[PDB]
RNA sequence: GCUAAACCUAGCCCCAAACCCACUCCACCUUACUACCAGACAACCUUAGCCAAACCAUUUACCCAAAUAAAGUAUAGGCGAUA
RNA sequence: GCUACCUAAGAACAGCUAAAAGAGCACACCCGUCUAUGUAGCAAAAUAGUGGGAAGAUUUAUAGGUAGAGGCGACAAACCUA
RNA sequence: CCUCCGCAUAAGCCUGCGUCAGAUUAAAACACUGAACUGACAAUUAACAGCCCAAUAUCUACAAUCAACCAACAAGUCAUUAUUACCCUCACUGUCAACCCAACACAGGCAUGCUCAUAAGGAAAGGUUAAAAAAAGUAAAAGGAACUCGGCAAAUCUUACCCC
């Protein structure tokens, strides 16, 4: 019910609502899957609940009872998806061996930079795709003097850097 | 900027010290007062 | 789910499935006055009405009858220091209205509170405060500025 | 007559015109995004 | 939470977080940063909770209890000796509460203090070999023991009892996962009895 | 900043001279 | 001059240019002759909600639980555990054959089934 | 007004640093060390001048002839447009010719 | 005595050495930053001129092998500026 | 995206006299004859009045096209972002 | 007292006189507190409008102008059929404002519909005095272009001739 975007009624106003110790990933893991998809859309409700609190609290211009809750559920949240993105992760490499499930490839665009392309799961092949074969990935090498003229932008940063380090050391070792 | 002028206040005093009886911007402007200490002199 | 591929549905494929949703909600207090019936959320971008009404009734087993969105724009008005615009984030409001006649009132959560405590971080230096307020506050017109302090 | 106001907006005209597709259509006018990069604009083009 | 500070940022005994630093150090601020001594952390001995001896100031010889540490600039504040006095309720007819204040100190001006003859001591971490690391003295050679302080949880575990939304340990624990090479979504479809009959098709990527 | 000492040392001494000036010691 | 530095959205342009751009959220079926928006029920993401009402497994943990020293979950260790056990039975045994490493769980294409794990089938 | 309001923090000088004390060691090795080395080769700098005086004009022409193929662009541009400079400045302009 | 004044250190420069960068998820060549559809077009080419020759009309160093020396020599050239 | 010319597909033109009309009076609308003010001005060309046209070789919204050794021009050496 | 305005749509712009607090300060061409503002909070809800369509052949001589007589030229702004394929449905986006182009809270510029003086919308005078010079008007004895380069301007309604 609507009753399940706001907390019990006796802690309305009560400017503390003592709980804590978030999710481990080490504690995810040790749970199942199931186990893991209920956990799961129970803290999707408490984090509900706590943005509401959280907006209503903004409007009426007072503080949040206890904001550091909202935290432990999203990190609890995300270690969650950490645990089932790593079991995951481990099955396709197993059955597969691949990693990145979302296809790609390097690919050189029009600005002759190298790019990771991923892929766009189409409906009709790519030779007949005419959106696609409006993209160009090659580099017409008018394009050869700014990628050189962008290396030598970075070396001087690089070579910037470097120098700075060297001489806040050299304060460093002056004084010290 | 190797080795600006640094004491250019004390010119300028050298200058000014012979103007402090003046009347007008010529007792504290260096660039009148050089002009007129000049004929002064 | 948000930030993530949906899967391409060809004629005659499977349902489409989400099992650990991406949308999180809030519940809002409108700034207007709204019909009995209507429930006023929060909702990212990328969630729809579909989505909503589904997420509403198999989430929270609420019966929902209507549900309307709107995009509500930030202001990119204010300037940082470096006379940089600050963008306040656009936002997708929802108003949902209830299916079998139920009604929804928005509830009061902050009053009211009455608590007495004991305290020692806080509290003690409170006592210090106001003790000393109320007994250092005895300054007399009569003296002229005279220090009221020696016996003599 | 008075002739401050040779601005005459319209987002058909102004994407038509110097839009990024408009401007990748060209060499000419890719060597000008590679400019507007070498240089640092935060915006390549309308 | 999560805040980025400036490249030179002061900090100044504040959180930078708090309200009295944003006030005293806003985003327009800038100033000759400090340069502190280098410190790895695998040198610097001395942790909250710990007794030290001030070598000088306006109080030299006196022992003390340190009850913040700045790592940023080699910080440790002395429990109310290196202090000066200042006001803290303020009002435009009445202002009183003088109270003591400490001020930072850097950690050459304070030494380690062993707890058998209470005296100012040098302390070498000397990597025991029964596996854990600890502070060895130098003049008599005793282990000096990291003292026991209360953790940034602001909790105590003895004294701490299950709330309605917090999971008891038991259930917790309790491992009920078992390997398979099953994916969480065919676990939950089985589970749940979820029949699906007509197969996904051929896509094309790219 | 310019770089530099005697330009520094004499005004700190006019400024001197001209402290002492204002407020004569008995 | 127009803004450059202000993100195009949908309300920027005139009103052939609202309408088109959106806001990010998927499509759910298409337009037919009429102007007519017809929904695909497959086309819609069906949230797959389970049942919790004998679930106790709270949003938050009790701090007297204990600290454990973290492990990621690797291919290998989940090798060890599911296959390794039942492989070395049936090693020992004798009946271990390596043509058919299907009956260990192993599968040679992943077209077959519903959800496939390297284009990643399914949605979350 | 000019002149800062107080005196500039105290520079110590170390006149018996390594560097200061073992300065000019190891010259006159050509001299007393059978002229298996020149002086010239202790010197460390940049390639195209080491062992070398020149002039502004010749210092330029020297550093695009040894150096000037690893040079990056924005530099190398700017070395050709000031050896153009230079060249009209020293053969066609000036007093005494 | 107001306005003011003053301040070191952010950083930068020139060398040396060393060959340097870039997919967390999502989006981005169409009106870029847009989940999802049937003509498949496609780049490769001697710079010029200012300026100097006291005008200008042939001509006028500028190109990518460590240095140095041969040597500003042989040569070229309205045999002249110069190369 | 001004302006010159063009292409596509649009819109506007009261009332009276209607000779039939690149006809007349006359609004809206387009232009700018003369005067006065203004001249760091409301305005880097405006204001008030007075005027020419106003069913046409008219005015005008939208999108597109032609560009500088050029474009466009009912040739003013006109216009092509003051 | 004014209204030659206004209300919508298009285009443009993008939160830009809604609430609360600070108003000690800060822009208000001065002020109260709100158009030349600071922070927080809040709002524009689709039916209106955008966002369309399965192929392969085939069809499409007769303007509009109350379209009826009549009358034209510059000759025009709207249409299918045959066979195959096809039984799921109401998503997404715009929706605010005292607003845009002119460096401005600029006597300028700005498409269409609607009433053409209103039921919309607005205020020429900070206060005083009653000099000159200046600007815009009103009235003027007798005369009536004697003015002036010129009847410019103003007021009255105007005949005849010439050049191009
Ligand atoms: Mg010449
Ligand atoms: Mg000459
Ligand atoms: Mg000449
Ligand atoms: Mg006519
Ligand atoms: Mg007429
Ligand atoms: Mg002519
Ligand atoms: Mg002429
Ligand atoms: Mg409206
Ligand atoms: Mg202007
Ligand atoms: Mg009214
Ligand atoms: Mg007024
Ligand atoms: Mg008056
Ligand atoms: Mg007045
Ligand atoms: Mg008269
Ligand atoms: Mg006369
Ligand atoms: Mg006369
Ligand atoms: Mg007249």
């Amino acid at each position: 019910g609507l009753e399940e975007f706001f907390d019990d009624p006796k802690n309305w106003g009560q400017e503390k609502v003592k709980s804590g110790a978030a999710w481990t990933c080490q504690q995810l893991r040790n749970k199942s899957n199931e186990d893991l998809h209920k956990l799961w859309y129970v803290l999707l409700k408490e984090r509900n609940m706590l943005l509401t609190l959280e907006q209503e609290a903004k409007r009426q211009r007072l503080p949040m009872p206890s904001p550091e809750r909202l935290d432990k559920v999203v990190d609890s949240m995300d270690a969650l998806d950490k645990v089932v993105q790593e079991r995951e992760d481990a099955l396709r490499l197993l059955q597969t061996g691949q990693e990145r499930a979302r296809p790609g490839a390097w690919r050189r665009d029009i600005f002759g930079r190298i790019i990771w392309h991923k892929f766009k799961q189409w409906v009709i092949p790519w030779h007949l795709n005419k959106r696609y074969n409006r993209k160009r990935f090659f580099a017409l090498p008018y394009v050869d003097h700014f990628l050189r003229l962008e290396r030598e932008k970075r070396a001087r940063i690089k070579a910037r850097k470097e120098n700075l380090e060297r001489k806040k050391a050299k304060i460093l070792l002056k004084k010290f | 900027l190797r080795n600006r002028v640094t004491d250019r206040y004390f010119r300028i005093q050298e200058v000014l010290k012979h103007a402090r009886h003046f009347r007008g911007r010529k007792n504290r402007c260096y660039r009148l007062a050089v002009r007129t200490v000049i004929r002064a002199f | 789910a948000r930030n993530v591929v949906y899967p391409l549905y060809r004629l005659g494929g499977p349902q489409l499935r989400v099992f650990r949703t991406n949308f999180f909600i809030q519940l809002v207090r409108p700034g207007v006055a709204q019909p009995e019936d209507t429930v006023q959320f929060r909702i990212p971008m990328e969630m729809t009405r579909v989505d909503l009404r589904n997420y509403l009734e198999g989430i929270y087993n609420v019966p929902v009858a209507a549900v309307r969105t709107r995009v509500q724009h930030g202001s990119n008005k204010r300037r940082d220091h470096r006379n940089v615009r600050i963008k306040k984030p656009d936002y997708k409001v929802a108003y949902v209205q209830l299916a079998h006649g139920q009604t929804f009132t928005f509830p009061d959560l902050f009053p009211e509170k009455d608590e007495s405590p004991e305290g020692s971080a806080a509290d003690d230096l409170y006592s210090m405060l106001e003790e000393e307020r109320q007994q250092r506050q005895s300054s007399d017109p009569r003296r002229g500025g005279v220090p009221s302090w020696f016996g003599l | 007559k008075a002739r401050g106001n040779e601005y005459q907006p319209s987002n058909i005209k102004r994407k038509n015109k110097h839009g990024w597709v408009r401007r990748l259509s060209t060499p000419a006018g890719v060597q000008v995004i590679l400019r507007r990069m070498l240089k640092g604009r935060k915006s390549l083009s309308h | 939470s999560k805040v980025t500070l400036p490249p030179h940022y002061r900090y100044g005994m504040s959180p930078p977080g708090s309200v009295a630093d944003k006030r005293k150090n806003p985003p327009w601020i800038r100033r000759r940063p400090v340069v502190v001594e280098p410190i790895s952390d695998e040198d610097w001995y001395l942790f909250c909770g710990d007794t030290v001896e001030i070598l000088e100031g306006k109080d030299a010889g006196k022992q003390g209890k340190v009850v913040q540490v700045i790592r940023q600039r080699n910080w440790v504040v002395v429990g109310g000796l290196n202090t000066h006095y200042r006001y803290i309720g303020k009002t435009m007819d009445y202002r009183g509460t003088m109270i003591p204040s400490e001020a930072p100190l850097l950690h050459r001006q304070v030494k380690l203090v062993d707890p058998m003859d209470r005296k100012p001591t040098e302390i070498e971490w000397r990597f025991t070999e029964a596996g854990e690391r600890v502070r060895v003295s130098t003049r008599s050679g005793r282990i000096i023991p990291k003292p026991e302080f209360p953790r940034a949880d602001g909790i105590v575990p003895e004294t701490w009892i299950d709330g309605p939304k917090d999971t008891s340990v038991e259930d917790a624990l309790e491992r009920t996962y078992v390997p398979c090479l099953k994916t969480l979504q065919e676990e939950v479809m089985e589970a749940m009895g979820i029949k699906e009959t007509r197969k996904y098709k051929k896509v094309y990527w790219y | 900043v310019k770089k530099g000492f005697r330009a520094a040392f004499r005004f700190q001494k006019e400024l001197e001279r001209q402290r002492l000036l204002r407020c004569p010691p008995p | 001059g127009a803004d450059r530095m202000s993100k195009w959205t949908s309300k920027r342009g005139p009103r052939s240019f609202r309408g088109r751009k959106g806001r990010g959220a998927k499509g759910i079926g298409f337009l037919t002759s009429g102007w007519r928006f017809v929904q695909i029920k497959e086309m819609v993401p069906e949230f797959v909600v389970p049942d919790l009402t004998g679930f106790k497994l709270k949003p938050y943990v009790s701090y007297l639980a204990p600290e454990s020293e973290e492990t990621p979950l690797t291919a290998a260790q989940l090798f060890s555990e599911a296959v390794a056990p039942a492989i070395e039975k049936d090693f020992k045994d004798g009946t271990f054959d390596p043509d058919n490493l299907e009956k260990y769980g192993f599968e040679p294409t992943q077209e077959g089934k519903l959800f496939q794990l390297y284009p990643r089938n399914f949605l979350r | 007004i000019g002149i800062r309001l107080t005196l500039p923090p105290p520079k110590v000088v170390d006149r018996w640093n390594e560097k200061r004390a073992m300065f000019g060691v190891y010259d006159n090795i050509g001299i007393l060390g059978n002229f298996e080395k020149h002086p010239k080769e202790l010197i460390r700098g940049p390639i195209w001048l080491r062992g070398w005086k020149g002039n502004e004009l010749q210092r330029c022409i020297r550093k695009r002839k040894m150096v000037g193929s690893r040079m990056f662009a924005d530099d190398l541009h700017n070395l050709n447009k000031r050896i153009r400079y230079l060249y009209k400045h020293f053969n066609r302009h000036g007093k005494f010719r």
